[PDB]
């Protein structure tokens, strides 16, 4: 009797994040103002 | 239809080497992709 068993497994995982933020403000003689902006990006990957 | 005449005997050899063979193969594959975004904007204006 002869038995042969072979097993292989590969797991790969990847994650990327990227956040950007910006802002502005100012006022003269009470004529005020402000602004703000943002951006995001998240990418994941799982391979088995 | 019978092509040849029935013989009185047969030439034979004996072989009793029994064999059992089993093969199993399994394969799996998984692939997950994830993405996400966000955008933000804020604005403000002022006066007295």
């Amino acid at each position: 009797a002869h038995t042969m068993e072979t097993f292989s497994r590969s797991e790969n995982e990847t994650e990327v994040k990227q956040d950007v933020k910006a802002g502005l403000e100012g006022a003269v003689k009470g004529w005020g103002g402000g602004a703000t902006a943002g951006h995001g990006n998240t990418q994941g990957t799982i391979t088995t | 239809r019978e092509l040849i005449v029935r013989p009185d005997t047969l030439r034979a050899i004996i072989n009793n080497r029994a064999t059992i063979e089993t093969t199993t193969m399994e394969a799996e594959f998984t692939e997950t992709l994830m993405e996400s975004n966000y955008n933000s904007a804020s604005v403000k204006v002022s006066a007295p």
